């Protein structure tokens, strides 16, 4: 008959990412029977890779070394000041850069094969596609399929680099996931976007030395903090990096082809006709991403999507429509895209199926930082948010400069670093969101973020001792609010 | 020489291939760092022992092989004796290594 | 007013600056007292007090330097071209340091001079109720009166009392101006001073040893403690237990020169001797509470510590003396402290404010080449407050990601958490042992203040990738027995 | 060259001994770098003017007179003839200095 006599699998995972991989360690841990199926198609330019998802591949991991390679970069510079003989300028090298990477991340991709195995989880590189009620049909590299069955099955396909829909982009155009193993250095380069992914990028490609360019539609961090997306933004101008405010691509030409080559690119302000130029060595399209929720019949077993976006609307507890499709991940409706967020979901959604826990993950303040030159960390209300949710009149706005210890020796950025927190009056000035721009701000903004899952309030923050020699401890005695209207500039190091 | 596996068919294939004779297997990663080091010796030792049969498996170009043979650590060494797994360590020390290669010969 | 001030502090560091600011913010008219009595060697600074001049700063600093000197090495991984190994010169280092404080000796005076607080770089000391006397350097003395006085004199560097000390060993006091580079070091103490300058002087290249007599970081986990030594063993750093020096003798003078230490093993009577070119002492501190008279003013002390015995309020036992800093009796030792009490006995006293100074579960980091933050309870402390069996220690290790492709020192960062069974899991203590340690713990003692559990630490979602994101999903407890230790590269 | 003062008596008394001609007061310190960026220009544009009298005064050795003159910041050049501050600037601008003295000679 129709329905299986019996489930192969306890349960099935469509992705092998962020939430996939933690949702099949958890479940196994309680025995149950499990397989993941893991399979990233090609982008346009043939680039691929292995297990891990997105993060592991290209995204969270590669993109923090390569921050981390531009920050060594200034320390070797500010290494001098501190007394070691270092050469004025040094040179770096883009092919070694890449090598190490690929290195990390391959023990990774190999790290999780053995953490499947481990536990007893059946690893598939296959595509997933469903094909009726608890049957899917998955396709290997050389298109042998299999049908299978499980008793429950879970969607984690999470999205890919989406692309301008213009002439000479797909062909001429990487996204970030060609970057993080590009076989030559990039060179000139126009970055096309303004989301986190666009700036931490363009960002660390000047910090090596590259002559970057960015391209911005409308405004830069659209959903965040605009004053802190715009003091970002000058600090990048500030260190090198050059913008095209109001503008937009509309054709890619190939001048001449090599590793790398030269492209031109034609492009259109957003509202006058205005139409410029410019010649480019490389070109990347940070312009968002798009969830694998099409391509993978979902009607066949009735789970049921929005027609527009792609994203998978479900209940608190992960649920889709049907009573055995669950989703999580980036592909999640109106949730949080990113990878902790996604693992928490995953290894939640396997407890209460297998564990008898009722515990649901917490999408409400989850902190989140931008790996920028200067670094950017958040969690919970934007400023005009606050406003917005509570009332102008009971918004007060605490904050600071501050100027790293570390760099007054090479005596370099004062009154760069800014600190924010917003208090809501009516509510015994509960900190309701938390905004730092600096120096390690995600080691920093990670405790406080805990601090909101506990309602901290302005007085319990003023009578927390700061730690000095320290960045963090400036939120320790934040007095000046933006009401008032003080000047918080500090003098340098001259008075 | 020391045969490249492109398959888990070109392994247990392989393992038959060889008579009575003993299959060395070369578990490697080339972003692994003591992996690639010990490699020159693998192949400079698979020469020196021309009676046994060595045999190279890059966990990535056919992790289906490695994943068998429950490999978790880099270089792995296992030693078969016509199919059945009797010898096998890990870590590039390369004296341990021969001294393996003589004592199950 | 009979009065020529409303208030008079008696020191001009941590505490007494911040206490001064404050009160002039509301008029009052004040005046701080700063002298900074040399040390053996004729070695002396400007205003600002220990942590701007011989502590925190120029620490933090030398830390960096060393931080620097791993990063050199590390840039060459991640595609820098770095030449093969650097050198590092000590002195553009101590020129730069010192650039740096005295421009902080600055910005106080004129900050000083700004909020309309005199100033006066003369040793105060009281002679009767509501007067001092005031010593200049060329000896001019002068009496002044004030309806109030704050005693925030703080401490200094103490000797071993042994022969050869004071004439041949330096101080943290001497090392922050050091006119030449030290070279083989004997450094004599276990305090945090004695391993974060022990750190990083290893850390710019040079022979350095520790001589312990029992413990290292008495006061501290433990546990945390000794994972923190080992690694520093495991860097370079020499130690050696269970002794004390008894007589310095020099070898040679120099800049530097060549010493001959003498100690003896302190459980037993084993004696040896060794040569070097610097001995610092950092054995302990003392407060300036004697040779500055309370007695002709009241002020009761503790004949034997030297400790401030005061009212949750800062207040001593008379009235209009008050006292803040390090030289209080069992209280927290630490800058940020001797300023939060400094802030807010002004607002009592001049603005209305009835607000007290927190002295529970104040953070803390200690510098040293892998960096140590904690706050709360340590284990050890818990046990004994709670009963073993109400204690869970959760606990686990990390490899921060920028280590891996430099590929160095996996498993030696550790995080721990000690919670109360009793109290919902509360969360009574915290500490991580790895890069930007302070950072890190800052925000986790804001949680503590609002009482932070178990429950509420699992519920929230860390940032990844970044170091602290491990704290918000321990799963392995010390009762459970599990291995913790992860795995290299290779697999 | 230029007179290095040391004293609150060197100072307000020898702001006499010169009379009329022009006294550029340096107010400078061992620590700020731009403070020793126009020493030598300071030092250098003595020898290029005698009916002016260069002074010096380190804010550190002479904390009385950096205090009493009002000095916020290095480098602070104030202009005296006759005991009178008839012009006064910050920052290591050379052009607005050597302007300061060739408009107030
Ligand atoms: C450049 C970049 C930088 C980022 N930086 C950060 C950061 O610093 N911090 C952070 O928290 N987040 C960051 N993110 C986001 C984070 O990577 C994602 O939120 C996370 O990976 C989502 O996890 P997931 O499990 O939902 O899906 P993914 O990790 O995307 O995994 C889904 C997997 O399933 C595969 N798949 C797709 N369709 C199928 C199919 N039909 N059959 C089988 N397999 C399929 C995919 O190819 C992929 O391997 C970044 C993202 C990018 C692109
Ligand atoms: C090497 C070292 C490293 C340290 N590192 C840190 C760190 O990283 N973080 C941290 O939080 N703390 C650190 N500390 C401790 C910190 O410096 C002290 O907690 C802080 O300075 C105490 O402030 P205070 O105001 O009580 O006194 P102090 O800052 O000591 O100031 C007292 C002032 O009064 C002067 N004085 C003394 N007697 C008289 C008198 N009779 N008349 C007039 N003036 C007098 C002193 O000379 C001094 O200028 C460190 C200390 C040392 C020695």
């Amino acid at each position: 008959e129709d329905l299986p006599k019996s489930y192969d699998y306890d349960l099935i995972i469509i992705g092998g990412g962020s939430g996939g991989l933690a949702a099949a360690k958890e479940a196994a841990q309680y025995g149950k029977k499990v397989m993941v199926l893991d399979f990233v198609t090609p982008t346009p330019l043939g680039t691929r890779w292995g297990l891990g998802g997105t993060c592991v591949n290209v995204g969270c991991i590669p993109k923090k070394l390569m921050h981390q390679a531009a920050l060594l970069g200034q320390a070797l510079q500010d290494s001098r000041n501190y007394g070691w003989k270092v050469e004025e300028t040094v040179k770096h090298d883009w092919d070694r850069m890449i090598e190490a990477v690929q290195n990390h991340i391959g023990s990774l991709n190999w790290g999780y094969r053995v953490a499947l195995r481990e536990k007893k989880v059946v690893y598939e590189n296959a595509y997933g596609q469903f094909i009726g009620p608890h049957r899917i049909k998955a396709t290997n590299n050389k298109g042998k399929e299999k049908i299978y069955s499980a008793e429950r099955f879970l969607i984690a396909t999470g999205e890919r680099p989406r692309y301008l829909g213009i002439p000479g982009d797909k062909e001429y155009c990487i996204s970030s996931d060609d970057l993080f193993s590009l076989p030559y250095c990039p060179g000139k380069t126009l970055v096309v976007g303004a989301s986190y992914v666009a700036l931490e990028c363009a960002g660390f490609l000047a910090g090596i030395g590259l002559d970057v360019t960015v391209m911005v539609r409308s405004i830069l961090l659209r959903g965040f903090d605009q004053d802190m997306a715009n003091k970002i933004g000058e600090h990048m101008e500030e260190h090198g990096i050059k913008f095209i405010r109001q503008f937009v691509p509309i054709k890619v030409e190939q001048i001449e082809a090599g590793t790398p080559g030269r492209l031109r690119v034609v492009a259109q302000s957003t509202n006058s006709e205005e139409i410029i130029e410019g010649e480019y060595n490389t070109v990347m399209l940070a312009i968002g991403r798009d969830a694998c929720t099409r391509k993978i019949g979902l009607e066949t077993v009735g789970v049921k999507i929005n027609e527009k976006t792609g994203k998978i609307p479900v209940t608190d507890e992960e649920q889709t429509n049907v009573p055995y499709i669950y989703a999580i991940g980036d592909i999640l409706e109106d949730k949080v895209e990113l990878t902790p967020v996604a693992i928490q979901a995953g290894r939640l959604l396997a407890q209460r199926l297998y564990a008898g826990s009722t515990v649901k993950c917490d999408y409400e303040n989850v902190p989140t930082t931008v790996f920028t030159p200067l670094e950017y960390g958040a969690c919970g209300l934007s400023e005009e948010k606050a406003v917005e949710k509570f009332g102008e009149e009971n918004i007060e706005v605490y904050h600071s400069y501050f100027w790293p210890l570390e760099w007054t020796i090479p005596s370099r950025d004062n009154n760069k670093c800014y600190a924010k927190i917003i208090c809501n009056t009516k509510d015994n000035e509960r900190v309701v969101g938390f905004h730092v721009l600096g120096p390690n701000a995600g080691e920093v903004t990670q405790g406080f973020a805990a601090a909101l899952k506990c309602g901290l309030t302005k007085k319990q923050l003023d009578s927390t001792i700061g730690i000095h020699p320290v960045c963090a401890e400036v939120f320790t005695t934040l007095s000046v609010t933006k009401r008032s209207g003080a000047s918080i500039l500090q003098a340098g190091s001259c008075g | 020489s020391v045969k490249q596996i492109e398959s888990k068919t070109a392994f247990q294939e392989a393992l038959d291939a060889a008579g009575d004779k003993l299959v060395v297997v070369d578990f490697s990663a080339t972003w692994c760092g003591p992996s690639k080091m010990i490699k020159p010796f693998f192949h400079s030792l698979s020469e020196k022992y021309s009676n046994v049969i060595f045999l190279e498996v890059d966990v990535d170009d056919c992790q289906d092989v490695a994943s068998e043979c429950e490999v978790k650590s880099m270089p792995t060494f296992q030693f078969f004796k016509k199919g059945q797994k009797v010898g096998e360590f890990s870590g590039a020390n390369k004296e341990k290594l021969e001294a393996t290669i003589n004592e199950l010969v």
